[PDB]
């Protein structure tokens, strides 16, 4: 088959940017027809591919997210979250000597219109 | 995810024409579809990302005489599996018809629950009610004898045989 | 602590979420009235002003087909829809008994924590919880060991652990840093000392003695 | 499950495997999840009055 493949357009939102990328899912970037990046998943167009890792901004897919922060707009792997080592030993107990007293929300929905 | 029109023209002017007739069949469709597309992502975020922390085991595997080596990452496979994981992963562009792919890939969801393992096994259940705290995995086991009517004492002295049972 | 739950909200895109799909899908019902489906016209009285009856009956009865579709459509949705609505009714009436008339053990259930008590709130078409949680907060790392050895007896814990501070032995409470002196109405024997792997050797007071000078 | 078989101890019956609970450890699978279930048993009961 002549490769063909959905088109989307991905948006900071008009309150934000007006600034777009785009990409071709699993089409090569020299038969699409600045930043042209060639992924696994596609061809990205209109991002900067980096090779840090950041919390996730604007959610691209496949692991991949942009940002404006460092502006136009860039294409970068996501970080997972911080990373910790618990002080483990076969002797050793922790045990805590204050507190404190949280609120959280919860939302649910219960019914719709009746038509 | 399916393209309306290549499935139902593929590719015909005349028929694509036609579709005009019919209004905004293939806008529900597209929507139909991708609003249970997303939900997929949620269900997985749902069910593994329940940890704040990516927690590490110590390099001195061993616990009290448990055996975790099976279910914990090995060093030496493809990507970052438990030994049990290999067997869980190894037992296991037509016309419009298009497959869209998981936004965690099988490595993320791996790196998920290793941390969870190493939480369960270092710091018990004290990880997901604030910050982990590190207890010896023996008296992690007679705690959880005392939550279902069994006294300490009775692990302790039969400590040798707990953990031949287990690890069988 | 609750006063900034205010901050928080001055969220509810789940109960924008039911509005929206009902709207959307009246929006859509009443647009397929404007399609030709392939017939000549999409006005019934169009049709016969320009057209012999028996002719009209076939370009109707294609439009009837057309729209009676469309309620088809429309009403399989809400059936689909509805299950999902009354699901999440099921779990906000499971947590208004579980979490506002009770206290549960169950873990993320009513909230981050260690559960102490929520307060309900109406919301348009849902309910909103308020989940007050005990967390514990600024730990110290302290040396422990299972039991402790007097007279030749293995002393394990009613309830609590043996921490050390670095050169005395005290029995605590699990989930709040409150030592007290290890005497024999905190603890209770089982077995001797040659079983249990860890066990330490430290002084365990009797009451009795002092008082009997 | 995630939250109340290994995150902590259920007393809920046979929501956390078969026996007494103890603990489960986590496994993944290609589109799903697989939960390895530790309970206690007893065994070997006598008579008494
Ligand atoms: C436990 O934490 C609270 C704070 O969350 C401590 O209370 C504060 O103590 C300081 C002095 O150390 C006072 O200046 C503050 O006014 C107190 N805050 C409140 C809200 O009263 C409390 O002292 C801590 N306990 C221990 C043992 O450190
Ligand atoms: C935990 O169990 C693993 C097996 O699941 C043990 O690894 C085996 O060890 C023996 C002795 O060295 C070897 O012959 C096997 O080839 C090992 N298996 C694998 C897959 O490498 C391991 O030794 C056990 N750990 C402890 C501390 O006993
Ligand atoms: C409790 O039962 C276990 C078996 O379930 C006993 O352990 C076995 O004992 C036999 C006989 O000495 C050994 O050959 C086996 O190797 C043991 N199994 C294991 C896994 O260690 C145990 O002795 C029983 N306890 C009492 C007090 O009778
Ligand atoms: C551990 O705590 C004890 C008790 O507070 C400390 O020992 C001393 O104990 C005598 C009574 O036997 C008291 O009169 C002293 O005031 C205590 N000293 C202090 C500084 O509290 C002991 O010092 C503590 N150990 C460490 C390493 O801090
Ligand atoms: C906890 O582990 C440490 C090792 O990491 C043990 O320390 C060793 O103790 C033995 C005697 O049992 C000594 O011969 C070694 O020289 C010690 N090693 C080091 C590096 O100091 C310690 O005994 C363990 N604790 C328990 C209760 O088993
Ligand atoms: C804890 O105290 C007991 C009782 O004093 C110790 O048992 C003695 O151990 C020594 C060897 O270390 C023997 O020579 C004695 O015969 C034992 N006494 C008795 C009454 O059996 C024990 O060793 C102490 N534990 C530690 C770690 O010091
Ligand atoms: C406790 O005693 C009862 C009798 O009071 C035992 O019942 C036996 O059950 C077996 C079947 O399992 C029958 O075939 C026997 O006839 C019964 N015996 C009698 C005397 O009625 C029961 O087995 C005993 N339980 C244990 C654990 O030993
Ligand atoms: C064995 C271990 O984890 N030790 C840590 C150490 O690495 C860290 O620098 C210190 C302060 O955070 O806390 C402790
Ligand atoms: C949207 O625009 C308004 C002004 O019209 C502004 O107050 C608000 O911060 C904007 N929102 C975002 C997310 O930028
Ligand atoms: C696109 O085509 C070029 C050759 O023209 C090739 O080098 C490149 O690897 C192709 N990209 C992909 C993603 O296949
Ligand atoms: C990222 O790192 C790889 C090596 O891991 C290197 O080949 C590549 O050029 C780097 N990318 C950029 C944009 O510097
Ligand atoms: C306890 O000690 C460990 C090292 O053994 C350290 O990493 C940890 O931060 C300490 N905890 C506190 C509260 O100091």
């Amino acid at each position: 088959p002549c490769s063909f493949g959905g088109v989307s357009v991905i948006t900071p939102g008009t309150n934000t940017s007006n600034q777009v990328a785009v990409l071709y899912q699993g089409v090569n970037c020299t038969e699409v027809p600045s930043n042209v990046f060639q992924t696994r998943a596609g061809c990205l167009i209109g991002a900067e591919y980096v090779n840090n890792s950041y919390e996730c901004d604007i959610p691209i897919g496949a692991g991949i997210c942009a940002s404006y922060q460092t502006q136009s707009i860039i294409a970068y792997t996501m970080s997972l979250g911080a990373e910790n080592s618990v002080a483990y030993s076969n002797n050793s107990i922790a045990i805590p000597t204050n507190f404190t007293i949280s609120v959280t929300t919860e939302i649910l929905p219960v019914s719709m219109t009746k038509t | 995810s399916v393209d309306c029109t290549m499935y139902i023209c593929g590719d015909s002017t005349e028929c694509s024409n036609l579709l005009l007739q019919y209004g905004s069949f293939c806008t529900q469709l597209k929507r139909a579809l991708t609003g249970i597309a997303v939900e997929q992502d949620k269900n997985t975020q749902e069910v593994f990302a329940q940890v704040k922390q990516i927690y590490k085991t110590p390099p001195i595997k061993y616990f009290g005489g448990f055996n975790f080596s099976q279910i914990l990452p090995d060093p030496s496979k493809p990507s970052k599996r438990s030994p049990i994981e290999d067997l869980l992963f190894n037992k296991v562009k037509f016309k419009g018809l298009t497959v869209l792919p998981p936004l965690l890939t099988d490595e993320m969801i791996a790196q998920y629950t290793s941390a969870l393992l190493a939480g369960t096994i270092t710091s018990g259940w004290t990880f997901g009610a604030g910050p982990a705290l590190q207890i010896p995995f023996p008296m992690q086991m007679a705690y959880r004898f005392n939550g279902i009517g069994v006294t300490q004492n009775v692990l302790y002295e039969n400590q040798k045989l707990i953990a031949n049972q287990f690890n069988s | 602590a609750i006063g900034k739950i205010q901050d928080s909200l001055s969220a509810l895109g789940k109960l924008q979420d039911v509005v929206n799909h009902n709207a959307q899908a009246l929006n859509t019902l009443v647009k397929q009235l404007s399609s030709k489906f392939g017939a000549i016209s999409s006005v019934l009285n169009d049709i016969f002003s320009r057209l012999d009856p028996p002719e009209a009956e076939v370009q109707i009865d294609r439009l009837i087909t057309g729209r009676l579709q469309s309620l088809q459509t429309y009403v399989t949705q809400q059936l689909i829809r509805a299950a999902e609505i009354r699901a999440s009714a099921n779990l906000a009436a499971t947590k208004m008994s579980e979490c506002v008339l009770g206290q549960s053990k169950r873990v993320d259930f009513c909230g981050k924590g260690y559960h102490l008590m929520s307060f309900p709130q109406s919301a348009p078409h849902g309910v909103v919880f308020l989940h007050v949680t005990y967390v514990p907060a600024q730990e110290k790392n302290f040396t422990t060991a299972p039991a402790i050895c007097h007279d030749g007896k293995a002393h394990f814990p009613r309830e609590g652990v043996f921490v050390s501070n670095g050169t005395h032995w005290f029995v605590t409470q699990r989930n709040f840093y409150e030592p007290q002196i290890i005497t024999t109405d905190n603890t209770f024997v089982s077995g001797n000392c040659d079983v249990v792997i860890g066990i330490v050797n430290n002084t365990v007071y009797d009451p009795l003695q002092p008082e009997l000078d």
